[PDB]
């Protein structure tokens, strides 16, 4: 909470920069770990079906 | 809101030629300022062609009666073909009863001050440059907006305007780089740049300052106290030859 | 006089103020999707 | 509940507002609707219709007054009062005498999400399912009449107060094109705007949730001129230069003649200099003049010809306010433009003409493309405003 209005603009804008940033790391890690469970499904299905 | 009424000098004049006796047909006392000071009309140097001199007095008793208020600002040179020029504010007897003393005086005839758009925007940038007292020399901005009045026909476009946030403002001088002449290389040909409308050849009723100046061509309108001086010199070279 | 003089000041302080707000709400609308 | 009104009731409506209607309206068109109005309520005069034309005849033979007639129809033939559906007449009679003195607002119809709704109006089911719903609040009384050579079905709204006779609002007008999911109707901000259309948009569905979301914000008059800005056409969705697509008569079909197409013949053209030698400034030649100007009539009008003195446009309007937004160095820089006058898109041809703005420079949208609608434009693509 702050007092002057400029300022909660100003942390209204930081907010939801900060959110998107969040969100778009966010994004980015679980798409590394869903490629490496991808790769380690289909190194394993070559296997079984050979 | 102070409207100012511009107004020119045909050749050059003495003005502390008598105060003693430009009281005595008015009734009052009337003061004197000798004042002249350095117009950079270039940052890296100056040759003698700034060298300006400026008087500047009123007719008043009362300071309480802020209506009733009138000022003469003279300034101008000696070298080229015009002298100089003058401007006043507001409507009385006293803006006038001195003028007939010099009007059967010296000789010098009046005549009405006429702006076009090759001078009207270039106004605004002596308004918004500022000085310090180290002559340093840095920009407070506002929020231009221009007024459009073009002539025709079935009154098909009869008024349009352009508005300029002055952050873009910001941001456009700044792609430029750093210039003297905001209005030559960030705004103007952007608008150009940009529409494709040319600014100078349309007709330019008003260009309008965000409560800093208010600029039309029959006469200048600003809040301030007092106007400043590149804005008397900028005049002074357009209305040169 | 110096009350003027505090007066325009003043005046000048509260037009930079109001600018203010209106840039950083410009800002804002920047920031926004719709 | 009997609040519905009937063709036969007489509201206390000033002789003075009814002596004005009659007043616009010519003479030939006061002939024809005294002898239909007395077919169908009679009146006050002692006779029968062959009495009536005779006299009604004379008056035409004598070159009378239309003064006279008017207090005619008004002191003698009906002294007590006008009926409503004369009212409705003499309002829809003066509607089609002067289309350009009632100004018209889109709104569009929208099922489920997203998916627009095609409007098929019944001429009989929409009247009383209406009546229903606004009875049972206010007395209502409707009236339906077809545009005499436009597809639209314009609808006639009053609604009558008691404060004992009645007293008469200001109608409310809703125009229903045959087949468009755009509804126009009239400007209204009262108790009864908001009780009309919303009235109307529970009984046009009469199986799923229809939504009324209004297009713009700025009327338009003319219906004759909003019908082919926004009504279903082909000069929709491709207006200002792209006005030769709409109308295709650039292209032959293919079953006829080959030596009229336009690939023997060819097309005359003149260079335009990309370096810009527009600012700095002879004489040019006639041929060139022409040529010259031809270009500023291909990007305003569409066509040398032009589709449609010459500088009005197809369709004229009044305000539009673009923005225009572009990215710089990392930060946008914002540019407002603010447009008024009668034909804006006009207007612009003219200083073109003049050499004040350049021609090649002009943008999509400034030339009359997507008119009379005013949005946000990025990165070359244009937002409506919301």
């Amino acid at each position: 909470r702050e007092s002057s209005k400029a300022a909660i603009l100003a942390c209204a804008a930081e907010y939801i920069q900060k959110l998107k940033e969040t969100d778009e790391a966010n994004i980015e890690k679980w798409t590394l770990q869903k490629l490496l469970s991808e790769q380690n499904a289909s190194q394993l299905a070559s296997a079984n079906e050979k | 809101p102070y409207t100012w009424k511009f107004l020119g000098i045909s050749k050059q004049l003495s003005l502390e030629n008598g105060i003693a006796k430009l009281n005595q047909l008015l009734n009052l006392e009337v003061d004197l300022d000798i004042q002249t000071i350095r117009v950079p009309s270039d940052p890296d140097g100056g040759t003698a062609a700034d060298e300006y001199i400026r008087y500047e007095m009123r007719l008043d008793i009362s300071n309480l009666d802020e209506g009733t208020y009138s000022k003469f600002i003279f300034l101008g040179n000696s070298k080229m073909e015009v002298p100089m020029f003058l401007c006043y504010c507001g409507t009385d007897n006293r803006n006038e009863v001195v003028l007939q003393w010099l009007k059967a005086e010296y000789g010098v005839i009046m005549w009405p001050i006429k702006f076009e758009q090759k001078t009207m925007i270039k106004l605004a940038d002596a308004s918004i440059v500022h000085v310090t007292k180290e002559n340093i020399e840095q920009i407070t901005w506002f929020s231009s907006k221009l007024y459009f009045e073009p002539e025709t026909q079935d009154k098909n476009l009869r008024q349009f305007s352009i508005e300029i946030p002055r952050e873009s403002c910001e941001g456009l001088a700044l792609g430029y780089g750093n210039t003297m002449h905001p209005y030559n290389d960030a705004i103007v040909p952007y608008i150009y740049n940009e529409t494709g409308m040319a600014v100078e050849r349309l007709p330019l009723t008003s260009v309008i300052l965000a409560g800093h100046t208010k600029i039309m061509r029959e006469s200048i309108v600003t809040s301030t106290r007092s106007l400043r001086n590149r804005v008397l010199a900028v005049v002074l070279q357009s209305i040169q030859f | 006089e110096w009350k003027k003089q505090r007066k325009d000041s003043h005046k000048e302080v509260e037009r930079r103020r109001r600018e203010n707000i209106n840039t950083a709400i410009n800002v804002l609308s920047d920031l926004l999707p719709v | 509940n009997e609040l519905r009104l009937e063709d036969n009731y007489v509201p206390t409506s000033d002789t003075l507002v009814v002596f004005k209607q009659l007043m616009k309206l010519p003479v030939t068109v006061l002939y024809d609707l005294t002898l239909s109005w007395f077919a169908k309520f009679g009146g006050s005069f002692d006779g029968d219709i062959y009495l009536l034309t005779e006299t009604l005849d004379l008056l035409i033979e004598k070159g009378v007054r239309r003064n006279v007639i008017v207090n005619r129809i008004l002191y003698v033939y009906w002294p007590d009062g006008l009926n409503v559906f004369q009212l409705a007449e003499i309002d829809c009679h003066l509607m089609i005498s002067k289309p350009e003195k009632f100004k018209w607002l889109p709104s569009k119809a929208l099922r489920g999400d997203g998916k627009p709704y095609v409007v098929k109006l019944q001429p009989a089911k929409f009247i009383e399912n209406l009546q229903t719903d606004l009875a049972k609040i206010y007395h209502c009384h409707v009236y339906m009449f077809k545009h005499p050579s436009l597809p639209v079905l314009i609808t006639r709204i009053q609604l009558f107060d008691s404060n004992k006779p009645l007293i008469s609002r200001r109608p409310y007008y809703v125009a229903f094109p045959l087949n468009s999911p755009i509804i126009f109707h009239s400007v209204d901000k009262d108790i009864y705007a908001r009780l009309v259309l919303q009235s109307i948009s529970r009984t046009i569905s009469e199986r799923e949730t229809i939504i009324f979301k209004p297009v713009q914000k700025i009327p338009v008059k003319s219906i004759h001129n909003i019908m082919t800005l926004l009504g279903p056409s082909r000069f929709a969705e491709s207006m200002g230069p792209w006005e030769c697509y709409a109308s295709a008569n650039f292209e032959r079909s293919p079953l006829h003649d080959y030596k009229k197409h336009q690939g023997l013949t060819g097309k005359k053209v003149m260079v335009r200099e990309f370096d810009d030698s527009f600012l700095n400034d002879g004489k040019e030649e006639p041929e060139i003049r022409r040529l010259r100007l031809e270009k500023n009539m291909i990007k305003f009008k569409g066509s040398a010809n032009g589709v449609m003195s010459r500088y009005s446009s197809l369709v004229p309007i009044e305000k539009v306010g673009f923005t225009l937004k572009n990215e710089i160095n990392s930060r946008i820089i914002t540019i407002k433009l603010k447009f008024n006058g009668n034909d804006i898109f006009g207007g612009l041809h003219e200083l073109c003409d003049k050499n004040l703005i350049n021609i090649d420079k002009v943008p999509g949208w400034l030339a009359g493309e997507n008119g009379s609608f005013s949005g946000t434009i990025m990165n070359g693509d244009f937002q409506r405003e919301q």
